[PDB]
């Protein structure tokens, strides 16, 4: 009493009822440096023009 | 002379201190420029001197046909 699956029935995705962990860690690696502080703060202008030189603007 | 064509001594001396006053904060602002530079340069924390690198949006999470990877 064994039915032949037809074309495709067996590559279906399934899904299994397990009862192992999920692993956080796969990889096994290590933490993450830190990232650069982002920029915050409205856009005031500059200070005294380009201030390049004798530039006054 | 005086009244007419010269400038009274007060405005001149305001005008000076001003001037000294401006060009002072100018000086300041460019050491300070110098420091900044040469600070963020040797460290590479700060947003200038930031070279680009690999984005990380490139990177595949899907199944693969091999288990190893």
């Amino acid at each position: 009493g064994w039915v032949r699956p037809d074309l495709g029935e067996l590559s279906k995705v399934t899904k299994v009822k397990t009862d192992r962990p999920l692993p956080e860690n796969p990889y096994h690696s290590r933490a993450r440096p830190e990232p650069n502080p982002e920029v915050e703060g409205d856009l005031k202008p500059a200070r005294h023009g380009s201030r390049l030189f004798f530039w006054t603007m | 002379i005086a009244r007419t064509f010269f400038d009274a001594p007060e405005k001149n001396y305001e005008r000076t201190m001003a001037i000294l006053q401006i060009e002072s904060e100018k000086a300041e602002l460019r050491l300070k420029e110098l420091e900044v530079r040469r600070l963020m340069r040797a460290k590479g924390d700060g947003p200038w001197f930031q070279y680009p690198t690999i984005d990380k949006a490139l990177i595949d999470h899907s199944p693969k046909a091999t288990p190893d990877n």
